[PDB]
């Protein structure tokens, strides 16, 4: 899925 | 206001150490003289000063959630995606970075390095160690901390806590404001210089709406979809389309100071580690209202502003809770502090 | 020869008779209500400030206090903590509450009694010193924003404003918050109207009387006295009525009610409490009177940015004949506190 | 520190 | 390159497709497992299911972006998770304008355009989704039970494996694509194309199969050291036009709604899909496996890793070579052209 | 993730 | 055993260890009690003299209001203007504050319980800095070398008072109200010059029973905040301990003691007169879990949090994943010393 | 202001 980091919307699977 | 800085070019300012043990104050004073307009400026501190005396003991550092930067696109229209990978420490990172496959480039000029970057930036993807919170100051400096600025933007206790970028060849920064859209504080601590690309805030509107036009889908999907930080677009498209916008290239020991509303991205190139945070001051309180936000997930940055209308515009509170509170932002004028050099 | 006891009185003006507010001061002051120091005023029935309070529930306070105190046996010091702004309609929403509320009683020496044996308990908190007026602008009888008085000159020639001095204050108030024993900046006058909600309490010393207080209180609170010229004047310091009878130091009591006003005489100290939930706007003003007062007001020693009205002005406009001897150190004219404002001619 | 308001000493953090 | 390599489609009767091991073992006799890749078109009399109304409100729980690095005809392609989504929504993104099938006249010209723009505007991909379509009742070629010797993992070990022994179902819309690579443990693949628009495969002769991975550790020698059998990660794509350049034998082929397709042991295949499509998949065996299982280069960089136990296989296919293997000394080389034993009645 | 589509 | 206070008088050669000394007063059980007081080897001086710190300033020196009655306060810490060491000893000896006159100690807690809300006293808490002169490598408050630094190695964040020295000036009445420290660590306490501080200790073994009694006695206080203790604004006399059941220890601490906190200790205590301590946190293994299950303050952001992800991984492997996906539910036993004591037992 | 020793 998708987190919403401060660099932006972070990918992990 | 309108004359200081007329046309919209980021400054480049010299304090001394007197100056600089404020930082608040000449937050205001480089406001006094028009930096704003532009979106970004930079401030060289005083050869004497240091955050830290060096930086030979960071090895063991760890960076728990670095990122590969896949990017997808053409003719200067990008799309970014950070894929997660396994956490790794400073000196893993550093040995990667300075590899053959992932160094620096041979160049001789920086538009020759710049150009590299927009030719290669979608091969090879490289590795960022992004969004670690941390930092490298040493625990008694008391200028310029990135990890305790205190301005008024501790009054919501994220935000005011201070990050650390390990970056290498090519790892890069979409277009985008900060959230809220807060002022930002960067210094890079050591290593390879970092570039930056800047819109004046006065035009900030019109970067969006191009974007808009180049990425429909995403629009009609998020009404602030650059707020995802997945954007890149090549400043020969900006000028391609009548869109001013400045570059400058950040060196070891110095800070950059990003505005309210003030669109920046660029890109590391090479091996180098700066440190961040959000800030605020009290011109940021209107910008902080007539933010547009992020609409398409729950864990968008949102900062409630109730607190900041009771403290520093009470007699407003009642017209901004009934949605009256129409108000037009004047991106040159200066932040009220700032009376005191005008 | 007039009201040689000092005591509260009271005053019903017709709306005539309401018409000029300094007029009508000189009237009570005709009367003897200044050898009190304390005075009531209630306004004709038709008079109203505001037609309606109901849409002011989200009007900020910006620096609520909780009121901390500290003492015993009649002897009290009161610390004011500042808090996070709130609006009227948080604040009254922990004033009615069962921790804050007021308690039930039978007569008003019960509330009286309770609140002398609860004060250090439970802080209150105190909306005080809100910048902001309740007065609608057509109001031209009385209005706590345009007095007309004497005291606009301070701006008029200075160009600087004081808050609370000239200029109005709001005060939004629970049980058991309080005010301590003190006279006003540069021994003023003050106007105090309550708006709405609960009753506030009221004790006053009569000025002839002042000095014993005010030697009482240092003999109380020695320390502070060393400390500051005028400790009195950084309003920490309440003192039970029975310490006065105990001491000697004559004083009355005097309650004030909803939609009434209470004007406070030049260095006529007083203290009390609110009942429970109400609102009171206030600020100072003078008359002719007062310029002498203003001239030997022993101010605050021990701060520096503690209120200081300069009087040369008032003495080059008013008192001529003296600017000489008084600015060269000379005039030591005494104050007899009977004597009323001179603009009681036309009426005595 | 301290602030001196028209109620008194008003103490603040 | 070679006309015996060639991929070969066949037609069988409803008498001939009612027996599936049977059958694989005739097209071997006709040497269409030379290929490495068959086509096999059913008979119009028979359906797998009476009507595909009643799959739309179905769940998609890990679809996949498919972000495509590279240039010159080398790619390197990223899996990256999605929220999930129903096949109708699915169905939304796939019929859009910016994700729809591109318009072109001839094959060759989407071909062109597929190695024109693989690396632009990323696909969904509704990839490896548990769940069959076939009708339970179903005998003929039921993919969720297609009984064939490699349910002795599961009935001789009880060993459950997402894909091998159990359905896939597949997603498509246009430019998602599938790596080259050989199925685990150089097993059998079957894959029935449902509905939809078609899917194109390009195939290379397992007789060729080294060279191939030869050329591709030589393209990608950072990921061959970390990994020998790194296309096992299924992210390396490789273009038609790199492997004439390089001398690699390979065909074409393009699967309809309808069609049947067969991968055989060690067939390199790599392939797209030309627009919004299902599919379904699943593993299978023959005696013939067994030896190219025992040799199997597995990739060994992964804790999850498929990796089958041969021992009952050989235990009860090769008793005579057993306790030999199982000591470690057997050398026996394969010989790809070889159809499989069981096509005695055949031959 | 390890998938037999791949590497997720 | 008894769970009473425990106090230890180490060789210097047990003393040069510092987590090692620790590791054994657990293996004797001291933990147990809460509190636990070290004193050090005669010769051992972590200064050499305490004339050369007059001038040091105090920048927040706090006034203490407490109100309440029957055993039950609320204090609130009033910032004042800056001061000197001179200053602040000047005011604390002087009349208006100095320590009323006592015979036993019994009599001086006596007046400290009944004069606790009058004539409010000066603390001059949470300074920054340290007393130990620089190659003092015994017991160095400011480089104690536990696993708590672990945080500090690897992102460099540091929490001052927590990772850092704090000293803190006291006086006659001077209190800090029940507590327990930061993320549930260890505490270090040593006084270095002048006066008693007495502490009460509650046992670990019976916390939960001090909050219960706490959130009955402050409901709204509870309400707001799920952790309110740690706003460390409630005082609460012996006398309503024992009315109520808690079992608690008490013990003063000398000029030149050491006091040691053990996680999930509540404690508080005052101060006799003009003194000077310093003190920081510090971990060991058994810690951690306790900084799991930690129950933090929840009303405000700028609350002590400590990521527990580095401690649990790098010692806690086997639990990683299912701590990290919430899983972990481990019943912490307060009996049970630290797993470094091994060697003793 | 969040300090160690309680809110100041
Ligand atoms: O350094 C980076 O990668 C991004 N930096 C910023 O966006 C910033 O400092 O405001
Ligand atoms: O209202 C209060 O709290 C105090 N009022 C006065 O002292 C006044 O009106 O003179
Ligand atoms: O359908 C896909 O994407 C891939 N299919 C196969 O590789 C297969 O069926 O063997
Ligand atoms: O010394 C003080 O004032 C308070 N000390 C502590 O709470 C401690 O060391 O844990
Ligand atoms: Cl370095
Ligand atoms: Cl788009
Ligand atoms: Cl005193
Ligand atoms: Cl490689
Ligand atoms: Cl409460
Ligand atoms: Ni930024
Ligand atoms: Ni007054
Ligand atoms: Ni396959
Ligand atoms: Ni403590
Ligand atoms: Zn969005
Ligand atoms: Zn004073
Ligand atoms: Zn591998
Ligand atoms: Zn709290």
């Amino acid at each position: 899925x998708v987190y919403n980091t401060k660099s932006g919307w972070r990918w992990y699977t | 206001s309108e004359t200081l800085n007329p046309s919209a070019r980021i400054m480049t300012f010299y304090p001394t150490m007197e100056e600089f043990r404020n930082f608040s104050r000449y937050i205001a004073y480089i406001e006094s003289q028009g930096a704003h307009r532009a979106g970004l400026a930079k401030v060289v501190p005083p050869k004497e000063w240091k955050p830290r005396a060096s930086y030979d003991d960071i090895d063991d550092l760890v960076i728990p959630a670095p990122i590969q930067q896949l990017v997808t696109g053409q003719s200067g229209l990008f799309t970014q995606y950070n894929i997660q990978k396994k956490a790794m420490t400073v000196r893993e990172f550093r040995k990667i970075a300075n590899s053959d496959k992932y160094c620096t480039p041979r160049y001789s000029e920086f538009e020759e390095l710049e150009r590299k970057y927009w030719k290669n930036l979608t091969f090879n993807p490289p590795i960022y160690g992004a969004d670690v919170n941390g930092t490298l100051y040493e625990k008694h400096v008391d200028e310029w901390n990135i990890g305790r600025l205190r301005t008024i933007l501790d009054l919501v206790e994220g935000v005011n806590t201070p990050y650390l970028y390990f970056g290498m060849w090519k790892t890069s920064f979409a277009w985008h404001t900060e959230d809220m859209d807060l002022y930002s504080i960067n210094y890079l601590h050591f290593g390879e210089p970092k570039s930056w690309y800047s819109v004046p805030p006065e035009h900030g509107k019109r970067l969006e709406r191009l974007a808009k036009g180049f990425f429909p889908g995403s629009a009609q999907s998020c009404e602030a979809f650059l707020r995802h930080k997945m954007t890149l677009i090549s400043p020969l498209m900006l000028k391609k389309y009548g869109i001013p916008f400045d570059k400058v290239t950040q060196e070891a020991g110095e800070f950059m100071i990003t505005f309210p509303y003030g669109y920046h991205a660029g890109f590391n190139h090479g091996f180098n580690c700066a440190e961040s945070t959000n800030f605020a001051t009290r011109r940021w309180i209107e910008y902080g209202k007539q933010a547009v936000l992020c609409s398409c997930r729950k864990d968008m940055v949102k900062i409630s502003m109730d607190v900041f209308v009771r403290k520093f515009q009470p007699e407003r509170y009642k017209l901004w809770k009934a949605g009256k509170d129409n108000t037009v932002i004047d991106h040159t004028l200066p932040t009220p502090e700032a009376a005191e050099f005008l």
